[PDB]
């Protein structure tokens, strides 16, 4: 239970149409790990309204009791396990509506704690890209006849790669696509490979409100 | 069971060793593998037979299979529920029984206070309890909606 | 944000194409890009492999009636016809748009008599700009992001305003400068409009969209003149703006909103403009 | 305004004039009623601007002119349920319709009169007269089959052809058709008018099969019919209807009769072992001998064998079923003549002995 | 006795106090015994002391320049009080008008307690709510779900709605009624084995050695 | 396997075993009958799986035990299709059933028997014959006071309680309810058990009311009902009727009786101007006067006033109209007393003649 889903399922249950609790729950901050308490630390119409509103206080104090708690299986697993029996000799199954795609019924933590070594599934698409351009890149092969391009093998220097980068032409370049972090190349002007690395260690909050990269840039 | 058709009756399962949580495991696999309904997954009490030891079972009280027969106030269909876990689980077959201020609560407990006398077998309590304090109540009532 | 980077870079890109187009969006030898079906809001699944599978067992299809027989109506419905028209997908075939759009049913027809012809109906008893110029650009570009999602040759009024402008949008929006709400410059380069209402009175309407090719939104709520500054907003070819920006709590739409508005002669104020020859 | 009738004259009318009205149209004032006194006569108006139905009724006593409208359905109802012999005194008193009868009282709302459609009155161009029961006739034997929602619009309804000493009538939808010819023994003018689907039912409702003549009057786009002093006008839509003599098979050669009833009861029977959707069945003919065979996706099969006269060729073709029963229930014979020109070809159905009703179905190839 | 009302106002509040700042200007009530109009209705306008609000105004529309002349609440206190004081007052938005009254009964300094501590005000939106959940349950909303029109009528503002809610409100509570109708004993006592005992005692070393206690043992 | 039975013999039962069809089945051969042959005697069973239709008639032409499963309402027109005389002959070809009159022939496919399911014999615990009427009278008299979809799921059926020598019925929405009562002239042990509607809206249609006594057979979980040869078995829903004998107002103080005919035609006609919805009319009620008023949403007024018989104190009461027309259409008799108590009170309602019908219905306060 989410800090929108929580609000939005109390306030059903509570009886009110869906207008009267989005009214509310569009209050609530963004923010992923949002609870109760940080909601009335970001937001200062809660308190407020808290106070004002006899149905949103009732919401609230249900909301309180049911912050956190776990509501169903879900749409997504959160990875596959290896052990070295069946997995019966470990946990039992649960498995969807037609007893297909069998899952842990202890989770990603728990499960591993309980002794079978786990690998996570992955949902980003960077791979489907590279893969796709991989084929669109090797069907100019016969186009030239140019030998199949092996992206391990490219140098380690290249102008090209680091004209665009100076450039400034990140976006779509993969985890870089901040206009912040941008705005950094730009001025920075990145000009080798342990820079690359350091990018995304450096653009961070941490790093920019402490001066090193400003020290690290001069 | 093809006993009582279609209605569900309540069950608490434990495992008391190794032997029957390899058991349950097998039980609750063999469920998810069935299928299921809007209800959720559900067991054969005849499962009971070959996936049995080590388990010891709790007949669900009111909302059991022997709590829902006796309710209706049929003795044979009462008698051949039983019947089975005299053969399959001796000693380790128990009424539920609860003191909650629920529909048909005592006059079940009446009856199954009798039976298990004419049985010889054995019951335990319990209070099902679902939340730490009484003001609580609402908010399940509220989380199972 | 993907077509922007693309266009600043090069060129074709290109309207779908039932003859030539793949399954996804494919490169020929000179054209950099051509419209991968999925793209296609409307479209079925069935009816691209149709479309596609078609294309495999007969050649390029040779007009539209040739691909209405080749692939019967039951795999490419009416409905979906006309979305392909609107996508631009038979341009090249029929350079009248308004006139491949008519004669689908027409074409449809003959189809399914030599259909029926063959099988198992019941029979019957008898018996019965526009030019080699196809639709117009303004109006055919605004049919295609009704259907595909972005305007084709860029904005109605793309090609610059930059000095002013970011063109970045939401993407620049969430790393911003801090403040209660974010000040931003916006320039609108193409709004359709009304002041609407809802028998109650109701807190719209701006409609924004940001150019350069970027992105554009309902908006949402604001208001501020009564109608005077709602005029203004109103309506074909001109727009730049001071407003205030915040990013929404609710994801799938920001807001972007007019508090102050200026003219294209107002934006020629813009500072003051200065003029730039280059010889 | 104030007059006071018998239930009886009063009944019969307001039956026929109500009984097409859907309770709630889409337009309100559709579904009231313009009623009239002036002189000693009441009219009634009652239309859905395709059709239109009016009626008098003599007033005996005290009467007083004025214009009002009411819920024509709860005013049918009403009227239906009085007493046998029932007097009641109406009164109109402003905006509110007063309804008495003995110790009964009510209180209806009110639209004006001034709100209904008047339509146009038109000059006659084609006149004749007719009793009830060959109109009756000429609709029945062929009103089944028009089209329900075929986008050549014209087949919601009726040809009229008016030619020499003739009057005609046919129907179809494109997929059967029905013709049906009777002498009227006056000389027309000539004209021809497509009334439409819900005309035809209406007119048919109307047709009091007895004595009494019916003058109908067609102008160029409206029609209207009296019989006596019960009025109907329906609107018309002009359009191109097909021609009948392209339909015609060409000269069937072959001829094929059976009893009918016969005929009928194992065509209905072979109709249930037949494909859901088509409702479809074979047709092998030879010497003397008849075979009817049909199948579903159910694996059922059918296979008839009767006793029919056939002499000529054997012949191989599908129909579907729904639509020969059709023809068979309305013709009340006791044998029929089947011509046939080939499979691929009109049909043409007929009673051996009358042609005064005739029905062509086009085949199937299954 | 049964005692209706519904007060719109010079606009409201959106946050917090949606009385503070604000005053009434029409009451407008209907008296209902056994389910009936007897006809005494009590329909005054009052004194505005501010601004008539500019969305109060196109609620149902009203001058400022009409309410000036007007007495003030402190002229018919007690008038409207021995009007409603011991009978039932159903209210639309129940925390709105009662919020408002009770202020302005405060503001009249006459030792006058809230007219909630000797009137039994009910809300109606709570009983609508229950019987249509998620449903739009405004006036508006019910006036158009019963086909009555309250839109097309001359009476604009409080005695508009009181007549209209009193229908609706007799509708919903009529509507048709329903029949409906809606120890001891000896007994066995499974002792542990003294093999069970023995697991036992291996079972709670288990969880003393790990984990420092075993309230059994102590 | 083979049997030949005539047409003639089949009609009755054919028809009778054919109603509770209609399931929208979703097992598939709920919408099949089982057929076994064994002995000379064909059994039938036509089922929902909740009720069953057995009929046995003798076999006096040729037979050959075996069984099948066909199609219930396909088999059943087929067979009602064929014509007056026919001597039809059936016969299962191990995995298909020929249908053969004459020279006819018919080939459908085939479900097993063997595969059909069994609802399991069980023993009567009460037991009576009567006269066809009775059970007519009784079922006609409260069947339409059953709910159709309820919570209270036991209430879509009926209470059949014995005592003494009465079987009583109700049936009810929670809102009306009818109860009827008649001697049936043997000692009858005390049951209680709840038919569902489905079961007595059948039941209904099998009496003709002619002179084949019923005679029904009650267990713990079924119900069945033999005449003569056909029989008829349904489960029973299982129980908690709430009590009637508290509802009933404790000697309703004010007698009130009117022809029940003129009654009905007032309330038919009052019922036009009403809420469509639901039907609100009310009542005025004087030293021998009765004066109704009805008013809907839209403005309109009825008002009826009439002589009627009622010596008690004056009081006012609101209704649905529908459900007072509904008893008053099962009241098959002249006059009706209506017992009264207030205006927020149910009323009991009988024929002025016998105590055997009781009908009360809650009121609407307006």
């Amino acid at each position: 239970m989410a800090a929108k889903a929580v609000i939005r399922d109390v306030g059903r249950v509570l009886g009110h149409p869906y207008g009267f609790v989005d009214r509310i729950s569009k209050l609530i901050p963004p923010d992923p790990g949002m609870t109760l308490a940080k909601a009335f630390e970001a937001e200062p119409q809660l308190p407020e309204i808290y106070e004002a509103d006899e149905e949103v206080k009732a919401l609230i104090d249900m909301a309180r009791k049911l912050e956190g708690v776990t509501r169903n299986a879900g749409k997504h697993a959160g990875g596959v396990v290896i052990a070295p029996t069946k997995i019966t000799d470990f946990a039992p199954l649960y498995c969807d509506e037609e007893g297909k795609h069998p899952v842990t019924q202890f989770d990603k933590s728990d499960v591993e704690y309980a002794g079978l070594v786990k690998f996570d599934f992955l949902g980003l698409r960077t791979l489907t890209i590279i893969n796709w351009a991989l084929e669109m890149i090797n069907k100019r092969r016969a186009k030239n006849g140019e030998p199949p391009l092996d992206i391990a093998a490219i140098p380690l220097d290249d102008k090209k790669s680091f004209d665009m980068l100076q450039r400034s032409e990140t976006t779509a370049v993969f985890q870089l696509e901040s206009r912040g972090m941008k705005d950094l190349i730009k001025r920075l002007q990145p000009d080798c490979f342990e820079d690359m690395i350091a990018l995304v260690a450096l653009f961070r909050p941490g790093p920019l409100q402490s001066g090193m990269v400003d020290n690290f840039i001069d | 069971c093809d006993l009582l058709g279609d209605e569900l009756t309540h069950l608490t399962v434990l495992a008391a060793n190794n032997t029957g949580y390899q058991n349950l495991t097998l039980l609750i696999s063999k469920a998810y593998q069935r299928g299921y309904g809007a209800a959720g997954p559900i067991i054969d009490r005849d499962w009971l037979i070959e996936l049995n030891e080590g388990l010891i079972l709790l007949s669900g009280g009111r909302m059991g299979d022997v709590g829902r027969s006796l309710l209706r106030g049929n003795s044979a269909l009462v008698d051949e529920c039983v019947a089975f876990y005299e053969e399959h689980f001796p000693d380790r077959y128990f009424l539920e029984l609860i003191r909650t201020g629920r529909p048909d609560e005592e006059s079940y407990l009446h009856a199954a206070v009798e039976l298990a006398e004419a049985r010889g077998l054995p019951v335990v309590a319990t209070n099902d309890v679902r939340f730490i304090d009484s003001s609580d109540f609402d908010a399940h009532e509220i989380r199972v909606a | 944000g993907l077509v922007d980077e693309c266009w600043r870079m090069g060129l074709k890109i290109l309207p779908p194409d039932i003859n030539s187009g793949l399954y996804h969006f494919h490169v020929n030898d000179d054209g950099e890009i051509v419209y991968g079906i999925g793209a296609i809001k409307g479209v079925g699944e069935g009816p691209i492999e149709a479309i596609i599978e078609a294309r495999n067992k007969g050649g390029y299809f040779r007009e539209l009636f040739d691909l209405c027989a080749r692939t019967d109506t039951k795999k490419l419905n009416r409905r979906v016809l006309e979305k392909l028209i609107m996508s631009g997908a038979f341009d090249r075939l029929g350079p009248h748009r308004a006139a491949l759009m008519n004669s689908l049913g027409d074409a449809l027809k003959a189809a399914d008599q030599h259909a029926k012809a063959e099988a198992i109906g019941q029979l019957d008893l008898f018996g019965v700009y526009a030019s080699c110029q196809p639709w117009p650009e303004q109006v055919v570009l605004d049919g295609e992001r009704e259907t595909l999602g972005l305007y084709l040759t860029g904005h109605p009024i793309n090609q610059y305003l930059k000095e002013i402008e970011r063109y970045v949008g939401g993407v620049r929006l969430k790393d911003m400068h801090p403040t209660e709400r974010g000040k931003v410059i916006t320039a609108a380069g193409l709004v359709v409009a009304a002041r609407v209402m809802v028998t109650k009175r109701g807190n719209r309407i701006g409609i924004c969209t940001l150019d350069d090719r970027s992105g554009r939104l309902e908006v949402m709520l604001f208001t501020d003149a009564l109608d005077k500054y709602q005029q203004l907003l109103e309506k074909d070819r001109i727009l730049i703006v001071s407003g205030q920006v915040s990013f929404d709590d609710f994801s799938g739409g920001l807001k972007m909103t007019a508090r102050e508005v200026m003219d294209i002669d107002e934006a020629r104020e813009k500072y003051a403009r200065g003029l730039a020859i280059s010889l | 305004m104030k007059f006071t009738v018998e239930r009886e004259h009063l009944l019969k009318p307001l039956q026929q004039v109500s009984g097409p009205l859907g309770g709630r149209p889409t337009l309100p004032i559709l579904g009231n009623l313009l009623l009239q006194v002036a002189d000693g006569t009441l009219s009634l108006t009652g239309t859905d601007l395709e059709m239109e139905m009016v009626a008098r009724v003599a007033l005996v006593q005290p009467h007083e002119p004025g214009a009002t409208t009411v819920p024509a359905r709860k005013f049918f109802d009403i009227c239906r349920g009085l007493p046998e012999g029932a007097e009641i005194a109406v009164q109109l008193e402003g905006e509110r319709m007063l309804v008495r009868s003995g110790r009964s009282r009510f209180s209806l709302s009110t639209l004006p009169a001034a709100d209904f459609p008047n339509l146009d009155d038109w000059q006659s161009e084609v006149e004749f007269t007719l009793p009830q029961a060959t109109m009756k006739r000429l609709i029945e034997a062929t009103q089944f089959s028009m089209a329900h929602q075929d986008v050549r619009y014209y087949l919601n309804g009726m040809l009229f052809e008016t030619e020499g000493e003739e009057l005609r009538t046919v129907a179809t939808d494109g997929h059967r058709l029905a013709v049906c010819s009777m002498p009227i023994g006056q000389s027309l003018p000539s004209h021809s008018v497509i009334v439409p689907r819900k005309g035809v039912i209406e007119l048919m409702r109307m047709l009091d099969g007895g004595d009494n003549p019916l003058r109908v009057q067609i102008g160029s786009n409206n029609i209207r019919a009296h019989v006596g002093d019960f009025i109907f006008t329906s609107k018309l839509v002009d359009g191109r209807f097909p021609d009948y003599r392209r339909v015609l098979p060409k000269n069937p050669d072959k001829h094929l009769e059976a009893g009918c009833d016969l005929l009928k009861q194992a065509f209905a029977r072979a109709a249930i072992l037949s494909n859901e959707k088509f409702r479809g069945v074979r047709l092998y003919v030879s010497e003397n001998q008849l075979k009817i065979t049909a199948n579903n996706p159910e694996q059922e099969e059918a296979e008839e064998i009767l006793d029919v006269t056939y002499s000529g060729a054997e012949m191989e073709i599908g129909f579907n079923v729904s639509y020969v029963l059709d023809v068979l229930n309305a013709l009340k014979c006791e044998n029929v003549r089947m011509m046939l020109t080939d499979s691929v070809s009109s049909v043409q159905i007929e009673d051996a002995a009358s042609q005064s009703a005739a029905y062509v179905v086009m085949p199937m190839r299954l | 006795r049964q005692i209706v009302l519904d007060t719109e106002t010079t606009g409201m509040n959106q946050i917090g106090a949606h009385y503070e700042g604000h005053k009434i200007i029409e009451i407008g009530a209907v008296e209902v015994v056994n389910r009936r109009l007897t006809g005494n209705n009590f329909h005054v306008y009052l004194k505005p002391d501010r601004l008539v609000d500019p969305e109060a105004f196109g609620v149902h529309g009203i001058a400022d320049e009409f309410l000036l002349d007007k007495p003030t609440f402190a002229e018919v206190a007690d008038e409207f009080m021995d009007y409603i004081r011991g009978a039932e007052l159903v209210i639309h938005n129940a925390a709105f008008d009662i919020g408002f009254m009770d202020y302005e009964f405060s503001l009249l300094k006459r030792d006058i307690p809230k007219t909630n501590t000797f009137c039994k005000v009910t809300d109606s939106l709570a009983v609508a709510r229950k019987m249509f959940p998620g449903k739009r349950n405004s006036l508006d909303a019910l006036c158009a779900r019963y086909e009555i029109d309250n839109s097309k009528r001359t009476l604009h503002g409080a005695l508009l709605d009181a007549q209209i809610l009193a229908e609706v409100y007799l509708a919903m509570t009529g509507g048709q009624l329903s029949l409906p109708l809606a120890q001891a004993s000896k007994l066995r006592v499974v002792f542990a084995t003294d093999e069970e005992i023995a697991a036992h005692e291996a079972r709670l070393d288990l969880v003393q050695k790990k984990g420092g206690s075993c309230l059994w043992r102590a």
